[PDB]
């Protein structure tokens, strides 16, 4: 989960 | 989040007052106050607040958002035994199963239908192709044929999918996220039809949910496209309405994306047992679902005992006919990228910012690009960390640098890496940036 929370559609 | 109370978020189009009635029954029986809220953009707000351990105890949304929530660790695995699971339809549980775990309670099955005013339009059109001429005739009497929410792609999707648009290709139980169907011939054909309606002033690019709802409920437009939740306000308006099959396009059924309204438990809630008690023992009962349904209809509920009653309603028969012509949404994390990209394409094509062909080409490109970058980012962090745990420092740091290179704002990522990496290695990494 910790790495996935760093991403969004908008970016990183 | 406060221990000893429940905070619930549900969308403002659903029966939140009815849900609050279930909450008062719960409070009567137990210690426990239940606060139902309907914040704007809750499906975006939830991951922002729950990432900090804040937010509601329970989140309601269609199931399509929930895989992304679960991937981010935001949801508790839920805990129903077999006896409880047997009370709901098996396909509903499928909708909330993610990487083998149940991650939400299913509540109800939602599909769009065509809703029409029987006094303006005793025989509604069977096809999209019929709509321009019908609009011309109604315009001569100060009416319009059709208004629906053009600002959310959920409402245009059934037309885009009719002749072959798709999100991610279904392969024998799994979705292939490398096989995206937003810019195919069928997707382009259906969006081209909608955009021609707008060009010829048979529909307005700026129509949104509240504009369309007011138009229909005031008897100004003969048709709308909406879900079961909308029927309550039409009842109040006294419009003589019917609920029926969506129009075909090129002879093919419109194919709505079907949502399972679902309730998840926040992974950070200190009230997981109370949430379970509320959901299993109070909401997912005939009385609990009735209270919500009486406020705003749910659709076809997941709970067998109550659905056996609701199937007699002709409006539910129509909802199910439309559902069967469509497809249950994926719950996969990639759904968020799909929806953002298609929302942009629909709005841009409807407004004339882009041609239909360019709008959908770009949406396809944006989805595939987002997914490629995410895939690379995650693979490079894993590989770098794996190589560091084996002492290949140089090669491990090189992979971590590739991940950082595709992150425009790497401050949070570097904080996460600083927590796991030995200080000499983190320092080495810093010098590569
Ligand atoms: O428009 C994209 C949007 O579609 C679905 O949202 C629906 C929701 O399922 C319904 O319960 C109702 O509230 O209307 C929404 C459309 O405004 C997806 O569930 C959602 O994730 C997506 O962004
Ligand atoms: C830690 C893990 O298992 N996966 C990466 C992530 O969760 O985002």
């Amino acid at each position: 989960p910790r790495l996935s929370r760093l991403l969004s559609y908008a970016g990183c | 989040i406060e221990e000893g109370k429940l905070v619930i978020w549900i969308n403002g189009d659903k029966g939140y007052n009815g849900l609050a009635e279930v909450g008062k029954k719960f409070e009567k029986d137990t210690g426990i106050k239940v606060t139902v809220e309907h914040p704007d953009k809750l499906e975006e707000k939830f991951p922002q607040v729950a990432a900090t351990g804040d937010g509601p105890d329970i989140i309601f949304w269609a199931h399509d958002r929930f895989g992304g929530y679960a991937q981010s660790g935001l949801l508790a695995e839920i805990t129903p035994d077999k006896a409880f699971q047997d009370k709901l339809y098996p396909f509903t549980w499928d909708a909330v199963r993610y990487n083998g775990k149940l991650i939400a309670y299913p509540i109800a099955v939602e599909a769009l239908s065509l809703i029409y005013n029987k006094d303006l339009l005793p025989n509604p059109p069977k096809t999209w192709e019929e709509i321009p001429a019908l609009d011309k005739e109604l315009k001569a009497k100060g009416k319009s044929a059709l208004m629906f929410n053009l600002q959310e792609p959920y409402f245009t999707w059934p037309l885009i999918a009719a002749d072959g648009g798709y999100a991610f290709k279904y392969e024998n139980g799994k979705y292939d996220i490398k096989d995206v169907g937003v810019d195919n011939a069928g997707a382009k054909a259906g969006l081209t039809f909608l955009v021609d309606l707008i060009k010829n002033k048979h529909m307005n690019a700026d129509t949104d949910y509240s504009i369309a709802e007011a138009a229909f409920n005031k008897g100004e437009t003969a048709m709308t496209i909406n879900g079961p939740w909308a029927w309550s306000n039409i009842d109040t308006s006294k419009v003589n309405y019917g609920v029926t099959v969506l129009p075909t396009f090129k002879g093919q059924p419109s194919k709505p994306f079907v949502g399972v309204l679902s309730a998840g438990i926040n992974a950070a809630s200190p009230n997981k047992e109370l949430a379970k008690e509320f959901l299993e023992n109070y909401l997912l009962t005939d009385e609990g679902l009735e209270a919500v349904n009486k406020d705003k209809p749910l659709g076809a509920v997941a709970l067998k005992s109550y659905e056996e009653e609701l199937v007699k309603d002709p409006r539910i028969a129509a909802t199910m006919e439309n559902a069967q012509k469509g497809e249950i949404m994926p719950n996969i994390p990639q759904m968020s990228a799909f929806w953002y990209a298609v929302r942009t394409a629909v709005i841009n094509a409807a407004s004339g910012r882009q041609t239909v062909d360019e709008a959908l080409k770009d949406a396809q490109t944006r989805i595939k690009e987002a997914l490629a970058v995410q895939k690379f980012f995650l693979e490079e962090i894993q590989l770098g960390e794996e190589l560091l745990a084996q002492g290949d420092y140089e090669k491990g740091v090189d992979h971590l640098t590739n991940a950082i290179a595709v992150c425009g704002q790497p401050q949070q990522l570097l904080q996460v890496l600083q927590q796991t990496l030995p200080p000499p290695v983190f320092q080495m990494l810093l010098t590569k940036l």
